[PDB]
This record gives C-alpha cells, sequence and structure tokens, in this order.
C-alpha cells in the first residue's frame, strides 16, 4: 500500500473530466516540448558522466594509483551535494555581481554540469566494482591469442562492462527525470518543473496530474527497457587475483590532475563560495536558521526510525523465508525510490485528498511519504548485512549449544543492528535534504533547510541562504564520509 | 574401539514432502572409529549427517548416542560435533571466539588457545575469517568443532574445498588430531584416496538405503555393486554366465569368489590377471602401457569377443612388453559376481 | 632428441620483491614431446609458464622458440598456446565463438568447427560458458588454444578440476589430441602419477631449479638426489658403504645400479624388498599394514640392535603377514647410489 494506492488515484484523478478535455490536454505543445528537454538533458547528463566516470574507474582500478581508495573517497564525495545546492553555488557564483567574472551560463548548460558532477559517481562506483570483478586470467587469454592490449579492452573488458553501464545509466537517468531543485533554480523547462509549475503557479491540478502520468510513463518505460538489456545481456569472479597495474610514468602527474577536476568542481568550490558567501550574513537571519534547523530535525528523526522499521522485516523475509511477498515488497519498495518526488508527492496528495482528508496538511503525512520514500535507501545496508549471516550459520551455532533465540542474538544480531544503524543514518540524511516531497507535502508555514534555501535563492537572496546550505552540505559530507568509513572498516 | 555402539541408527525413514531420501537407514558406529559414507551424489548422505545432528526430524526410525536414545533432542542438547563444507565461519568474530563459541565455561579463551595450537594456528588465532586462507579456515572449524569435547563429529566434505596438493597433508593431520583426542567421526565424502587412507571403515548408499558396509579392503575384495567396484578401484567388468564354482566370460573359465547360476555380471579386477606371450587361451593387442612407478597397467583389446572389449592388467616393473605387442590373458585371481 | 630444440629457456630468473623466485632456470623441449613439471607448491612451476608464454618479463635469460629470441616479444607475437587452469574462458561469447576468437582469415569459423571436431564437441557449439559442465569447459579451453595451431601449447594444470572418474580418459584423449597434431606441451600437476603416465620428459622443480629431467622412467629408477626419490615415490635413504657392484647396510647385501666404493646413500624402493618367514638374515617386526587397493606397504622395524629404522616392503594383495609378525627382508632388486 506504500504506492499501490498512493499512485493508483494519480490516474484516476487525471482521467476525470470530458473525453474531449483529455483529447485537449493530450493535444498541447508543450508536451513536446518538455519530452524534448528532459531526453536532451539526460542524455547530456550520461555524456558527461560517462567521460567523468569511465576514465576515473580506469585509473583508479587498472594502474598503479598513490592512494586508490583517497581517490576513490575524493571522486564519491560529491554525492553529499544535492543538486539545489550545486544550482544555488552556480547562480551566486556567476553573473553580475558573482564571485568570479563569468556570465551566467543557459538553463541547460548549467542544469547539465551540476547534474552530471552530483549524478557520476553512481557510474563510477558501477564501473570501478565491475572493473575489480573480472578474472584476469580472461584478459591474458585474450592476450595469449594475438590481441594487443586495447583490442583486448575492447572485446573481453567492454562487454563485461556493459552491465555496469546499464546500471548505472538507469540511475543516473532516474535521477534526471526526478530532479526538480536543479532544473528549477535555473529555470530549465523538464516535467518536474512544469508538474510544480501547473500546481502552484498556474493552478492546473488536472494537467499537472496529466504530466505525472507522463512521467511516470517515462520511468516505467525506462525500466522495462532496461530489464529488457539486463536480460540481453546477462552474461550469468575468477577469485578476482591482481594482475600487475599498467604503468603511468609521465603521466602520474597528468592523472591526478584529471582525478582533482571534480572533486574541485563540486566539493571544495562550493565550499569556498558558501563561506565566501555567508560573510555577509544578517544577523536578523539567525533566528530562522535554528527553527530551520530544529525543523529538519524533527522531521527526519521519525522518518529513518520508521524507514528502518519497514526495512527490517522486509528484508528478514526476502532473505530467510524467499517468498512471492518478498518480491513483491522489494519491487514495491524499490518503486517507491524511484518514482519522481514531485509526482510521488502530489500522488500522496491526491490520495490523502481522496480518502484520509484528516492526513492532508500534517506532518504525519509528511512523515510517512518520506519514510516509504527511503525504504531502499535503509534497505540496502540491512540487505548487505543479512546476507553477510546465513540461516546456515544458525543452524552452525545450534550445533554448538545454542537455543534458536540465542543463535540469534549471537550470530545475527551483532550485524543486524549495525545494519540498521547504517540504513537509519542514511534515511536521516536523505530526509534531512529533501526538497520536492517536503516542499509540497509540509504543512503551510512549516520550513526546513532545502525548503529555506530554495526559496532565498529563488528571491535571489544568496548570503542569507549560505548558512542553510553550508549546513546540508557539511552533515551530508560528514555522513558520507563516516558510513564510507564504516563500510571500508566491515 | 569398543563391543558397544556409539552411534547407532535403526530405521532412519526421511522425506522430503514426498521424495523419501532415507528408506530405512541402519548404522552402527564405534567409539575412535572413523566411518566414511559414499554413494552416487545423490543417496541423502548430507541428509543422513543432518539428521544426526539433529538438523532435521526423520519422519521414522531411531537415534542412539552413547546407549541413549537422542532421536527427539533439540541440536544443541546432544553433543555432536558439525564441520560444514563452509566451515560455516562466524564474519564477526576472531578465529578464537569462534573456537570459544562453543565453550560454555564464559568462553574459556585458554581452552580455545589450545584447540587452535592442535590445529597448528597461534600466530593467525586473532584474524577474522575474512582475512583467512582455506586451509586455515579448515582448521579453524575443525578446532571449533572439537573445543568442547564431543565424542562424536560429523565431517560433511571437509577437504573437498582445498587445493589439490594440500589435501594430501590436511587429511593426514585431521586424522592424527581425531585419533589422538579420542573422537569417532562420520564422513561424508566423494574421494577414493580419502575413503582407503582416513576412514577406518566405509558405508554405501543405495537410494538413502545402506547396501554395504565393512573395511574399506573388505569392500575393495567384495563389492555388490558396479558403482562401488569402481569406486573403490579400476576394474574389469565382464558379462558372463556362472554354472558353479567358475563362470564363463569373454576371457575364458573365471573364478568365482564363492557361488552364482546364471546369467550374471562380474567384476574382475587388473591384479587379477596376466600378460603370458602369445598362445592358447584368449589372445589380445596391447593398446596402452601406463607406467606408475612400482607397477604397470596395460590395456588389452581382445580378438575373438565380436563386440569391442578392452581389459586393464596389472604388471610388474620388470614386464618386458610393449605397445601394440600380441598378448595372452591369464585369469590368476578370483571374480566377483555382482548382484547389479 | 630431433636434434633442434623447440622451446629452449637458458638462466631464465625471476625476482618477486627480490624473492628469486627462478634460479637459472634452463630448458630445452623438442618438437612433439609433452614434459611435465612436478614440484612443491611454490617452487615456480607457474611462474616458468608465466615467463615462457610472455605473461610475466624475466629479470635475466633468454628465451628460444624455433631458434628465434622471443624474451623481449609480447604474448601477441609469440604464438604460443596457453590452457589456464580456470580455462579462462569468455563468458560473452558461446563456445564456438570462443573457439575462433584467436583465428584469423576468411573461414575462421569453419576451422573453429574442425577445432571442435578434433576434441569432438560439435553439438555444443552455441552454448555460452554456463551451459557448459567442467568437463567440457576445459575441451573447450583446450580446441580454443589448439585452434590457431601452434607449435607449443603450455598447460597450467588442465586435468585438476575435473572429476577422478574421468580423469584418465580426458588425459589420454589430451594427449592423442597433442600427438596427433603434432603438438609439443609444457605441463604443470602436481600429480605424480599424472606427469609419470601422460607425460614424455619429467622435470622436478625445487626452489626455482631444475633438480633432474628425463624421461619418467629414468628419473623414477635412477634419481640422482635424495629429494627427488623421496618425491617422485616413497623409498628408503639407507647409508651404506659400497663396495663394489653392491652395499653393505643394515639391510645386509645389497646390490648396486651403478658400482660404487666408500660410504653413500641408498635409495631402495620398497618393491625391492620382500618379506620372508623368519630365517637366518636381516630380522624385523611388522608395525604396519597399508592397503593400497591393487598391493599393500608393510612397514617394519629392524631388530639388528640400531637406532630406530623403519623400512618400508611392498607386498601382494594376498600376503598372509600381518602387523606385529616375526618378518626377515629379502632384498630382490637394486639400490641406487645417489649423489649426496
Amino acid at each position: 500500500a506504500g504506492v499501490l494506492l498512493p499512485v493508483a488515484y494519480l490516474g484516476v484523478r487525471a482521467l476525470e473530466a470530458d473525453p474531449l478535455v483529455l483529447r485537449e490536454i493530450l493535444l498541447r505543445p508543450k508536451n513536446l516540448e518538455l519530452l524534448r528537454n528532459t531526453l536532451g538533458l539526460a542524455a547530456g547528463v550520461l555524456g558527461l558522466a560517462t567521460l567523468v566516470a569511465l576514465p576515473a574507474a580506469y585509473l583508479t582500478t587498472r594502474t598503479d594509483l598513490r592512494g586508490k581508495r583517497l581517490w576513490a573517497t575524493l571522486l564519491t564525495l560529491p554525492l553529499a551535494v544535492p543538486g539545489y545546492v550545486g544550482a544555488y553555488v552556480l547562480l551566486s557564483a556567476t553573473g553580475p555581481g558573482g564571485l568570479l567574472p563569468l556570465p551566467r551560463p543557459e538553463g541547460y548548460w548549467g542544469a547539465l554540469l551540476v547534474l552530471g558532477l552530483i549524478t557520476y559517481p553512481y557510474l563510477f562506483l558501477a564501473l570501478r566494482a565491475a572493473f575489480l570483478g573480472v578474472d584476469p586470467s580472461v584478459e591474458e587469454a585474450a592476450r595469449t591469442l594475438g590481441h594487443p592490449p586495447w583490442r583486448v579492452f575492447l572485446r573481453v573488458t567492454l562487454p563485461q562492462l556493459l552491465p555496469a553501464f546499464l546500471s548505472g545509466y538507469l540511475v543516473i537517468a532516474l535521477h534526471v527525470l526526478g530532479d526538480f531543485g536543479t532544473v528549477s533554480l535555473l529555470r530549465y523547462e523538464t516535467f518536474s518543473y512544469a508538474i510544480y509549475l501547473q500546481y502552484s503557479a498556474a493552478f492546473d491540478r488536472v494537467y499537472a496530474a496529466w504530466l505525472a502520468l507522463f512521467l511516470l510513463l517515462l520511468t516505467g518505460s525506462l525500466l522495462l527497457l532496461e530489464a529488457a538489456l539486463l536480460r540481453r545481456l546477462s552474461l550469468g569472479r575468477g577469485a578476482a587475483r591482481t594482475s600487475p597495474p599498467a604503468r603511468l610514468g609521465p603521466l602520474a602527474p597528468l592523472a591526478h590532475l584529471f582525478l582533482l577536476l571534480p572533486f574541485l568542481l563540486a566539493v571544495a568550490f562550493p565550499l569556498y563560495a558558501l563561506l565566501h558567501l555567508a560573510r555577509r550574513f544578517p544577523a536578523s537571519a539567525t533566528s530562522g536558521l535554528a527553527e530551520a534547523l530544529g525543523h529538519a530535525l524533527l522531521v527526519a528523526l521519525p522518518v529513518a526510525f520508521l524507514s528502518v522499521g519497514m526495512a527490517l522485516p522486509i528484508a528478514y523475509l526476502a532473505s530467510r523465508y524467499p517468498s512471492a511477498a518478498s518480491r513483491t515488497l522489494e519491487r514495491l519498495a524499490y518503486l517507491a525510490y524511484a518514482i519522481p518526488p514531485l509526482a510521488y508527492a502530489l500522488a500522496w496528495i491526491f490520495f490523502s485528498l481522496r480518502t484520509l482528508p484528516f492526513l492532508y496538511g500534517t506532518l504525519a503525512l509528511l512523515v510517512l511519504a518520506l519514510a516509504l520514500h527511503f525504504l531502499t535507501e535503509s534497505l540496502g545496508p540491512v540487505r548487505s548485512a543479512l546476507a553477510q549471516v546465513p540461516p546456515r550459520l544458525e543452524e552452525a551455532a545450534r550445533t554448538l549449544g545454542d537455543t534458536p533465540t540465542r543463535a540469534f542474538f549471537r550470530v545475527t544480531f551483532p550485524l543486524l543492528w549495525r545494519g540498521a544503524a547504517a540504513g537509519g543514518s542514511l534515511a536521516f540524511i536523505g530526509a534531512m535534504k529533501e526538497l520536492p516531497i517536503t516542499l509540497l507535502l509540509a504543512p503551510t508555514g512549516f520550513s526546513t533547510l532545502a525548503t529555506r534555501v530554495f526559496g532565498y535563492t529563488q528571491e535571489a537572496m544568496f548570503a542569507e541562504a549560505a548558512p542553510f546550505a553550508l549546513l546540508i552540505v557539511g552533515l551530508s559530507a560528514a555522513f558520507v564520509g563516516v558510513l564510507l568509513w564504516n563500510e571500508r572498516r566491515f | 574401539m569398543e563391543r558397544a555402539p556409539l552411534l547407532e541408527l535403526k530405521g532412519i525413514r526421511k522425506r522430503f514432502g514426498e521424495l523419501e531420501v532415507l528408506r530405512g537407514v541402519d548404522l552402527a558406529l564405534y567409539p575412535g572409529e572413523i566411518l566414511a559414507l559414499l554413494g552416487p551424489s545423490g543417496c541423502g548422505k548430507t541428509t543422513l549427517l543432518r539428521v544426526v545432528a539433529g538438523l532435521e526430524v526423520p519422519d521414522a526410525g531411531r537415534v542412539f548416542l552413547e546407549g541413549r536414545d537422542i532421536t527427539a533432542l533439540p541440536p544443541e542438547k546432544r553433543g555432536i560435533g558439525f564441520v560444514f563444507q563452509d566451515y560455516a565461519l562466524f564474519p564477526h568474530l576472531t578465529a578464537l571466539g569462534n573456537v570459544a563459541f562453543g565453550l560454555k565455561g564464559k568462553d574459556r579463551l585458554a581452552r580455545a588457545r589450545k584447540a587452535l595450537e592442535r590445529v597448528g594456528m597461534t600466530l593467525f588465532q586473532d584474524r577474522r575469517p575474512g582475512e583467512l586462507s582455506g586451509g586455515q579456515q579448515q582448521r579453524v572449524a575443525l578446532a571449533r568443532a572439537l573445543a568442547p569435547g564431543p565424542k562424536l563429529v560429523l565431517l560433511d566434505e571437509p577437504f573437498s574445498s582445498l587445493d589439490a596438493g594440500l589435501r594430501a597433508a590436511t587429511r593426514e593431520e585431521v586424522r592424527k588430531v581425531l585419533k589422538e583426542t579420542g573422537t569417532a567421526a562420520l564422513l561424508v565424502t566423494h574421494d577414493q584416496e580419502e575413503a582407503l587412507s582416513f576412514a577406518d571403515r566405509l558405508g554405501v548408499m543405495r537410494g538413502g538405503e545402506i547396501l554395504q558396509v565393512g573395511t574399506p579392503e573388505e569392500v575393495y575384495l567384495r563389492p555388490k555393486t558396479p558403482f562401488v567396484a569402481q569406486f573403490l578401484g579400476r576394474t574389469n567388468l565382464l558379462p558372463g554366465e556362472g554354472r558353479g564354482r567358475y563362470a564363463e566370460t569373454c576371457l575364458g573359465r573365471v573364478p568365482l569368489a564363492e557361488a552364482r547360476e546364471g546369467p550374471l555380471l562380474l567384476s574382475l579386477r587388473p591384479e587379477a590377471l596376466r600378460l603370458t606371450p602369445p598362445g592358447q587361451g584368449p589372445q589380445g593387442e596391447v593398446v596402452a602401457r601406463e607406467f606408475k612407478g612400482h607397477d604397470l597397467t596395460y590395456r588389452v583389446r581382445l580378438h575373438g569377443v565380436q563386440p569391442e572389449r578392452e581389459v586393464l592388467v596389472q604388471e610388474g616393473p620388470t614386464c618386458p612388453f610393449k605397445v601394440g605387442d600380441r598378448v595372452g590373458l591369464e585369469v590368476v585371481g578370483e571374480g566377483v559376481a555382482l548382484e547389479g
């Protein structure tokens, strides 16, 4: 019922009109413009992410690089910067009166740059895992048959990289489809920006619902295409032994430079810009910073607790007792995560108005929606912790003299609670920096840090919005670093 | 090693819903005795180990340990050690906490250290299973199983995951540890050398029913089915007819084990045949000649037999015979009439 | 001896962190020969194969293929086949696509089909290496290696992963394929029984050095060092004083394969000894009786008032002796006077 009921009425609400009204809504020239803009932005972001991620993964996997883990952490760090924070930094640091002597780029190019810089680490991680998951004996056999290393990469390594390319491309395309802060702050007209404009500005709820239906149709088509391609080239480790890395020589200083341009552009420069802007922070706005931080905490805590409380049973049933209910629940959680947040919030609004009017405009509805949206984010680490301890380990503990309760509490619990803590932290930081769902579902007069940043940037008060973005980026980066260190420990 | 059965199964039966994996297993084990279970990888040996360990509930039959019924006890109340194929090592514990898991004296660590020293691991006693090799994980699992001091240890294909070279030494070390400690073992294996050397006795299962149990020499000399005959060692399966104390086969007149009449199948080991210069009797041509050090293993294609028929012959190192030579076959040993 | 070597290594050296895996390895393979390298794990055989194939760079030494130095060549330009231990099969291609990977021309697919015919697997051409058993993934790997038609193939333990039931058949089929294609093979393996029969020549490796190279019968019957004699089979290292064509040891008069004078060390193989009822001669007591299958390996402790010495004796399966008996040892073979 997490998504089965909400998005059901999203199509029901849209299909409530005269049959000619639906034809008129479908026959509008703006739909083609929105589709073209969305597809072009997705393609450009995919290209930029590939160009940044493939060489970086190669350098940090198949090259005698000094400190591969440090460079991997530095390249994964841009995941902590939200899209609206990057758009705000780009707007404030360019144009007239900006930090840099550059004009503000077009809506397409700024959005493309920010979205690529914040979405490439998914492809980077997927490609790094794919590179690490190959058997060096396969490339050695290809090379003994008469194939130089470049043709070996073309005909051996790349087909094994392809599934990682599909996974990273799906993640990046979903992020571009569901992104709202970057395109709205830079005034780029995608489906999400159009939905927000129709719901809020134009007050055209029916056309907003139709645009949301178009967006879910695109999301479903992308998911189906990814599934079909994955089943086409499933391909079905080889001990993952170490092979002599390719020597650099005089290219060592250059490659490091290429490994520094992303981190400098997405992490260091935003921090410097925010610290330069926050110097002229009016003391009158100090009272609204504490209120925003308190509101963000008050929303993020129950969301994290509920996300963990729903992820633990789902993961336990998926691992210990795999049944059709397990796959249905996991697919429902994935759909809740993958549906664009603005259309998700609109579906929740429509469902609450239709069925449970007492929940509309309350904190309970927002907390429940955010808990369902971050179900996969918490479910990840719990899945890993439960996969690291099979029930055969509980059987082994039972043969040694342990009752089933003690076998659980001495074998499964020590990893289960750590996975739960990691998932709770992930959901906490996710709900701390959520713009669309919080913007569209929070009660009137309730504002968190992300909404304050969005509202201040919409009226062009950069210095006022600087401390809020500083808090968001600082907590996000600290949590990402701590979780990465803990994962490396485990 | 005594005259009283340590472990004794009585009519063990087990259905996986509808498929019966065990069909009346009867088996007796004795103190200090290593018994290896053999079969066509589908006879339900792992199921037998799980039923003995308490991890599965048989649909019938009784289980006795030290003269007392334990078939209704949970796995933790029995006191039977278990070693798994993957060693089932707990990943959150160093390889001393694993060994101390079984020990109930508030996790005695001195005894865990002694158990680790028995399997020869003290320098790596503070390494988690993620940073341990296959043989090291095997030794940790064995020490964990034997630390609570059980009188019976079940071993589900222990060394099958090790390297080819390490198995021969790990097997001997585990055997000497088991024999010096004084614990009986029930082993499930798919190996010939392990069954011949490691085990003290053999038990063969057809379709979840024990059909032949005995010393490896007794099973080798007197097999019952062709699978057993080939498992213990290479052999010659000959259709034939038995009319009395002997039998008539394609190689001539072959002595029988005790007696059988009618059409039958015969197992004749290579060491039961000799090569002679071409004379009377069955004739053939040498197709191959294997050099094995202390002995030679010739292969001979027969002539008078209308279908193609090739027999293995064991010969001494001083045989003056070469591939492609004509030979005559002499039967010196006794064949075994297989039931089927 | 073709009078012109095909593969010839000259002083190959290689240091892994200044460990010197190879110490001046020298070798001379000949057209059509199968040479098998045995040794303890980590003695540099796999490193030797990688150096020959070009997958590793030797610190010193040279590699000659058909007279042409190929030490500085990359693996593409050498033209030497290589069967990997995991078969190193491309998962994104079918079996026919795997085999045709190394082929060139306008009719690559027909030649790949013929190379699968030689192995005899033109049924699973359109199956990826996930719809393939371990016994036929190896055949796909062998066909892929032999498809371009090289003059030399490196085999890094190809039969180790297979089940022991069909290992001998696979070995004989592979040897027939290599012999009919006229392909020389350089084999690395751990099993002594595998190399004693499969190979045409043997080479024992210790610490990155080649201790002895010869035919399996020459390396077995006439070893040069105690390590070779111990490694290629069980033996008895007897300190004695050679006095011509015989030596005086704790067992009495042992005839010598080669005449020698003065103190020396015999390697008396167990099959050169027999047990007799206690009469006039060397005397001993049986302390063990190992059942190897076709034969028995008795252990006898000598009672000649020397420091405790144990000797191995090879006997037939019908030997009537038993542990604890009083026996007399008789020498029926010759001892090899090892070179220290």
